[PDB]
DNA sequence: GCATGGCGCCCGAACAGGGACTG
DNA sequence: CAGTCCCTGTTCGGGCGCCA
C-alpha cells in the first residue's frame, strides 16, 4: 500500500456514480479475471464489497505484447462522462532525434505501474465491479479499487503527474543524470563510467521500491540494442521498430487507413514518402468495411513507398555545439519533403509536409507554410529554430514578400538547386499596357434559377456574351475573365467590378480545386502582359456598364 | 503579511480557462524555470497537480536594457471572464487629460501587485504549466498564491494600496497625470524633458520607499498626427487614372456624404482604352477639387463610445510604411494613423507588425484608457509562430485575422 | 454490451463572417 | 435596412498510425 498522498477526485454537480450492468463474457476471460482478482485482493490492490455499494461497471480482458498473460480492463465509459475533468500534463512525445550521445544508458520500466499508486478514498466506490461465475450461474462477487484503474480518464494523468514528484528529489540531487520518464518507461542516461552508471541505476530502482514502486528485471540493462518509445536507440544511431506494411488484394477503407497511418510513423525518417494518391481514396464518407478498388494512381505510391521501406535507414542523434540545417524539396503537387541534419548526409530526422490549405495558393505559399510546420516542430524537439536550404531563388521570394499584401517571413534561409525549383508562373503589371486591346469583362446570374451569363466588350470592339446552367453571380464573374482572356493576345488589359475575382488573381495562385480558376490560371501563364483593374460595381462607369446591361438580360 | 483578500465574484455561470501552451525555444524554458523556482521559494505561487482543470499559457520575454527576462501570462482570457469583477465593480478611472500632455513615461510596476495576496477560491484559475523540450518530462504545474501580472483584476485590487503610496507625490507635484493600466504606470507632464525625466527619477525613488522594483520610449501625445486620405495629383490624365480615382471617391463617400463623383464619371463613358489619355474638363476640375476640400476638414460624426468595443485595422503598405485605424463602427474613424519604416527595425514583416501593433496598443491605452482589438493583416499560423520572438509588451491584445486584398489601392496611404 | 491519456495525419461537417444581391 | 446566398477560413470529431 503506497506511501504516496492521493490525488482528491469529484464528480460532477448532480451526478451519481454508475449504475451499468456486466455484460457476460467467455470462459477463458473469466477464468483468467478471477486469477487477476485474488492476486489483487491479498496485495491490496482491491476490496472485496457488500451489497451496500449500488454502483457497477462492466469489465474485460486483452491479450498483452507476448500474450502470455492478459490485461484487466474496464470500461468506465459512464463513469468518465460524470467524473470531474482534468488538465493533462502528457503535452507531446519524445524524439529519438532530440537525444543526445551519453557514455552509458539504460532503460527501466515500472511494472504494473497503475496498480501502485492509491486512489483517492472518497471516490473508491465508484469504481466498483462484478466477476461473474463461469456459466453465470452462481452469483458473482463485488470489487472496488483502491489503486488507479485502467480505463479511467483520470489515471493517465494521476500517474504520470505522482512519478515525477517521485522523481524530482532523485533529479535534483543528480542533476548530472538526464531521465526521460513516459509513463512508467523511463531512460536513464549518463557520461559517468560504466559501472559507476550501473551504481546510479542501482541507487535509482531502490528509490522507487520505497516508494512502492516495483522494477522488474526485465529492462534494458547495458544492452546496446535498446527498445524505448518504438524505436531501436543504438550506440550512434536510433532507427524504427520493424514496420509491415499490409500486403493484400482487396482493401477495405479500414485497410487503408491502416496502411497511411504506418506509411506517415515512416516518414518520420525514411525519406520520400508520399500519401496523397492513398488517402484521396478516402474521400466521401465511407464505412470501415467498405471495400473500396485501389485506383491506379494510388497503386503507383503504395508500390513506390514499399520501394523506399525495403531499404534500412538509420537516424543520428544531436549535439548542442553545432546548428541545425533543414532542407526540404518538392515531391508532388501540392506535396514537400524534408529532412534535419547537422552535417552533410547526417540526417537526425526527416519529415513529409502535405496540407494544401485553402481552394487556391502557390509554391511559395505552400512553402511558407512548410517551413512553419518545421520550424515548430524542431522547437519541440530542439528548442531552437534551424538554418533553411530552399529550392527557391532568392530574388523569386523577395519579388514575393514585397508585392504581397500581407506579412511574410521566412527565417535564415540559403538556396539550394534542386527541380522541381519553386517559383511564381506569372505576374500582372503594376501599370497599364499601351498599345493592347483592353477587355471590359463582368457577368451577372438569377440566383433564383441558376441561369447567367458571361462576356466582354473591346474597345476595339469585341464583343461576346456567353449563356450559362448552374452559376452564381461569383462563379460567373470569373467565367468571364476566362472568356476576356482567352480571346486576347500576348498582351491584355482587362477590368471587372469583381472584387471577388480580382481578389484571387492578384494572389498569383499557381494551383486550386476550381475547374474554371485551373483553366485561368493555365490561361494566364500562356500570356506575356496582362493587367486588371477594379472599378465600382453599378457606377456609371464607362465601358462596364455597357457590358452589364449585356449580362443581364 | 496576513491582510483581508478581496473576494473574486466570476462571472456568473463562466467557465475558467482551459488553454493548451505552447511550445517553448529552449532559452525562454530556462529562463521560465529560473523565474519559477525562485517564485516558489519566494512563496508566490505554489505547486499544484492535474486535479485542477483550469490553464492558461506562459512564455518570456527580455525587453530593452534589461539582460533579466521577464514571465508574462497570457490572462487575456481569465480576463474577459472576470470582467464584471474589474471594470465594474473595482473599476480604476481613465484621465482624459493625458492624451494632452507633452510627455508620457511607461513604468513597469507590475512587480508591486507581488505583495497582495490572492483570494483563496479564485488562485485554482491562475494555473499555469511549464512545457519541457523534447517532452523530457510531463508538463510542472503551479497556480499563484499572490496578485500575479497580466490579469486585469491585481491592478483593480490593488488600486486602494496605490491610491496611498501615490498621494503624497501628486499633492507635492499637482500637475502631472498618473494612469494605472495593468501592470504599466503612466506618468505624464508638460515639464521639459530634462527635468520631466527627474519627476519620474524621483517618483521612481518613492515607489522604492515602499519595495517596488522599477527596472525612443518618452511618449509624445502631442506629436501624434491623425494622418487623413488624400487624391493623388497628375498633370495629364489617362482613362486608368480617372477610373482609379472614381473608385476611391465612391468608396471614400461612405465616410462622408458629401463627395460627388457623377460629374466625373460622364467622362468614361463610352468603352475607351486604358492608357488613352483624357482631357482635364471643367466640370470635373470644379468638382474634383470640390471633393479635395471635403477630405480636408475632419469628419463629423465622430464619437467615443465606453460601451463599445474597440476595433483596429493595419494595411501593409510597403518599404517599411503600415496604416492603421481604430474604430468603433464602420467608417466612424477615431484615428487613422502611419506606423513608418522604424530605423533600427529588421527587415522582417513580422517584427515590424508585431511593432506597429504594441504602438497601437500603447497610444490606445493613453487615448481611451482600452485596448483595441487587431484585425491583422497576416496568416495565423504565420503570425502565431514568430508574434513571441518579437513582442516586448507586458499587455496582450485580442487579435483576429483577416485576408483582404487592396481595393482601389490603399486610400489610406 | 471490446477502456484511458498523449502526439501525428486526413477528411468532412458545423459554424462564422464579409460582400453582393434582392424585395 | 434586414434577410438570402456564396465563398472561405477555422474548429472540432472520428479513424488510423505510434507510445504508455
Ligand atoms: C499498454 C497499455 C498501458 N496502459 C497504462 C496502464 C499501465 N499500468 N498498469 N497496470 C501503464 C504501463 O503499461 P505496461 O505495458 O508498462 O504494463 P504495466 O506497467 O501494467 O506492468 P508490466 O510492465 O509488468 O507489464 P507486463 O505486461 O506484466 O510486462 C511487460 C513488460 O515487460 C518488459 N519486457 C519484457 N521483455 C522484455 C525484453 N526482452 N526487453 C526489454 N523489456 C522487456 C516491458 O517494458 C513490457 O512493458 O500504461 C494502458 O492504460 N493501456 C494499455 O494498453
Ligand atoms: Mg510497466
Ligand atoms: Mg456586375
Amino acid at each position: 500500500i503506497s506511501p504516496i498522498e492521493t490525488v482528491p477526485v469529484k464528480l460532477k454537480p448532480g451526478m451519481d456514480g454508475p449504475k451499468v450492468k456486466q455484460w457476460p463474457l467467455t470462459e477463458e476471460k473469466i477464468k483468467a479475471l478471477v486469477e487477476i482478482c485474488t492476486e489483487m485482493e491479498k496485495e491490496g490492490k482491491i476490496s472485496k464489497i457488500g451489497p451496500e455499494n449500488p454502483y457497477n461497471t462492466p469489465v474485460f480482458a486483452i491479450k498483452k505484447k507476448d500474450s502470455t498473460k492478459w490485461r484487466k480492463l474496464v470500461d468506465f465509459r459512464e463513469l468518465n462522462k460524470r467524473t470531474q475533468d482534468f488538465w493533462e500534463v502528457q503535452l507531446g512525445i519524445p524524439h529519438p532525434a532530440g537525444l543526445k550521445k551519453k557514455k552509458s544508458v539504460t532503460v527501466l520500466d515500472v511494472g504494473d505501474a497503475y496498480f501502485s499508486v492509491p486512489l483517492d478514498e472518497d471516490f473508491r466506490k465508484y469504481t466498483a465491479f462484478t466477476i461473474p461465475s463461469i456459466n453465470n450461474e452462481t452469483p458473482g462477487i463485488r470489487y472496488q479499487y483502491n489503486v488507479l484503474p485502467q480505463g479511467w480518464k483520470g489515471s493517465p494523468a494521476i500517474f504520470q503527474s505522482s512519478m515525477t514528484k517521485i522523481l524530482e528529489p532523485f533529479k535534483k540531487q543528480n542533476p548530472d543524470i538526464v531521465i526521460y520518464q513516459y509513463m512508467d518507461d523511463l531512460y536513464v542516461g549518463s557520461d559517468l563510467e560504466i559501472g559507476q552508471h550501473r551504481t546510479k541505476i542501482e541507487e535509482l530502482r531502490q528509490h522507487l521500491l520505497r516508494w512502492g514502486l516495483t522494477t522488474p528485471d526485465k529492462k534494458h540493462q547495458k544492452e546496446p540494442p535498446f527498445l524505448w518509445m518504438g524505436y531501436e536507440l543504438h550506440p550512434d544511431k536510433w532507427t524504427v521498430q520493424p514496420i509491415v506494411l499490409p500486403e493484400k488484394d482487396s482493401w477495405t477503407v479500414n485497410d487503408i487507413c491502416k496502411l497511411v497511418g504506418k506509411l506517415n510513423w515512416a516518414s518520420q525518417i525514411y525519406p520520400g514518402i508520399k500519401v496523397r494518391q492513398l488517402s484521396k481514396l478516402l474521400r466521401g464518407t465511407k464505412a470501415l468495411t467498405e471495400v473500396i478498388p485501389l485506383t491506379e494512381e494510388a497503386e503507383l505510391e503504395l508500390a513506390e513507398n514499399r520501394e523506399i521501406l525495403k531499404e534500412p535507414v538509420h537516424g543520428v542523434y544531436y549535439d548542442p555545439s553545432k546548428d541545425l540545417i533543414a532542407e526540404i524539396q518538392k515531391q508532388g503537387q501540392g506535396q514537400w519533403t524534408y529532412q534535419i541534419y547537422q552535417e552533410p548526409f547526417k540526417n537526425l530526422k526527416t519529415g513529409k509536409y502535405a496540407r494544401m490549405r485553402g481552394a487556391h495558393t502557390n509554391d511559395v505559399k505552400q512553402l511558407t507554410e512548410a517551413v512553419q510546420k518545421i520550424t515548430t516542430e524542431s522547437i519541440v524537439i530542439w528548442g531552437k529554430t534551424p538554418k533553411f536550404k530552399l529550392p527557391i531563388q532568392k530574388e523569386t521570394w523577395e519579388t514575393w514578400w514585397t508585392e504581397y499584401w500581407q506579412a511574410t517571413w521566412i527565417p535564415e534561409w540559403e538556396f539550394v538547386n534542386t527541380p522541381p525549383l519553386v517559383k511564381l508562373w506569372y505576374q500582372l503589371e503594376k501599370e497599364p499596357i499601351v498599345g493592347a486591346e483592353t477587355f471590359y469583362v463582368d457577368g451577372a446570374a438569377n440566383r433564383e434559377t441558376k441561369l447567367g451569363k458571361a462576356g466582354y466588350v473591346t474597345n476595339k470592339g469585341r464583343q461576346k456574351v456567353v449563356p450559362l446552367t448552374n452559376t452564381t453571380n461569383q462563379k460567373t464573374e470569373l467565367q468571364a475573365i476566362y472568356l476576356a482572356l482567352q480571346d486576347s493576345g500576348l498582351e491584355v488589359n482587362i477590368v471587372t467590378d469583381s472584387q471577388y475575382a480580382l481578389g484571387i488573381i492578384q494572389a498569383q495562385p499557381d494551383k486550386s480545386e476550381s475547374e474554371l480558376v485551373n483553366q485561368i490560371i493555365e490561361q494566364l501563364i500562356k500570356k506575356e502582359k496582362v493587367y486588371l483593374a477594379w472599378v465600382p460595381a453599378h457606377k456609371g462607369i464607362g465601358g462596364n456598364e455597357q457590358v452589364d446591361k449585356l449580362v443581364s438580360a | 503579511s496576513p491582510i483581508e483578500t478581496v473576494p473574486v465574484k466570476l462571472k456568473p455561470g463562466m467557465d475558467g480557462p482551459k488553454v493548451k501552451q505552447w511550445p517553448l525555444t529552449e532559452e525562454k524554458i530556462k529562463a521560465l524555470v529560473e523565474i519559477c523556482t525562485e517564485m516558489e521559494k519566494e512563496g508566490k505561487i505554489s505547486k499544484i497537480g492535474p486535479e485542477n482543470p483550469y490553464n492558461t499559457p506562459v512564455f518570456a520575454i527580455k525587453k530593452k536594457d534589461s539582460t533579466k527576462w521577464r514571465k508574462l501570462v497570457d490572462f487575456r482570457e481569465l480576463n474577459k471572464r472576470t470582467q464584471d469583477f474589474w471594470e465594474v465593480q473595482l473599476g480604476i478611472p481613465h484621465p482624459a487629460g493625458l492624451k494632452k500632455k507633452k510627455s508620457v513615461t511607461v513604468l513597469d510596476v507590475g512587480d508591486a501587485y507581488f505583495s497582495v495576496p490572492l483570494d483563496e477560491d479564485f488562485r485554482k484559475y491562475t494555473a499555469f504549466t511549464i512545457p519541457s523540450i523534447n517532452n523530457e518530462t510531463p508538463g510542472i504545474r503551479y497556480q499563484y498564491n499572490v496578485l500575479p501580472q497580466g490579469w486585469k483584476g491585481s491592478p483593480a485590487i490593488f488600486q486602494s494600496s496605490m491610491t496611498k503610496i501615490l498621494e503624497p507625490f501628486k499633492k507635492q507635484n499637482p500637475d502631472i497625470v498618473i494612469y494605472q493600466y495593468m501592470d504599466d504606470l503612466y506618468v505624464g507632464s508638460d515639464l521639459e524633458i530634462g527635468q520631466h525625466r527627474t519627476k519620474i527619477e524621483e517618483l521612481r525613488q518613492h515607489l522604492l520607499r515602499w519595495g517596488l522594483t522599477t527596472p525612443g520610449y518618452e511618449l509624445h501625445p502631442d506629436k501624434w498626427t491623425v494622418q487623413p486620405i488624400v487624391l493623388p495629383e497628375k498633370d495629364s490624365w489617362t482613362v486608368n487614372d480617372i477610373q482609379k480615382l472614381v473608385g476611391k471617391l465612391n468608396w471614400a463617400s461612405q465616410i462622408y456624404p458629401g463627395i460627388k463623383v457623377r460629374q466625373l464619371s460622364k467622362l468614361l463613358r463610352g468603352t475607351k482604352a486604358l492608357t488613352e489619355v483624357i482631357p482635364l474638363t471643367e466640370e470635373a476640375e470644379l468638382e474634383l477639387a470640390e471633393n479635395r476640400e471635403i477630405l480636408k476638414e475632419p469628419v463629423h460624426g465622430v464619437y467615443y463610445d465606453p460601451s463599445k468595443d474597440l476595433i483596429a485595422e493595419i494595411q501593409k503598405q510597403g518599404q517599411g510604411q503600415w496604416t492603421y485605424q481604430i474604430y468603433q463602427e464602420p467608417f466612424k474613424n477615431l484615428k487613422t494613423g502611419k506606423y513608418a519604416r522604424m530605423r533600427g527595425a529588421h527587415t522582417n514583416d513580422v517584427k515590424q507588425l508585431t511593432e506597429a501593433v504594441q504602438k497601437i496598443t500603447t497610444e490606445s491605452i493613453v487615448i481611451w484608457g482600452k485596448t483595441p482589438k487587431f484585425k491583422l493583416p497576416i496568416q495565423k499560423e504565420t503570425w502565431e509562430t514568430w508574434w513571441t520572438e518579437y513582442w516586448q509588451a507586458t499587455w496582450i491584445p485580442e487579435w483576429e485575422f483577416v485576408n483582404t486584398p487592396p481595393l482601389v489601392k490603399l486610400w489610406y496611404q
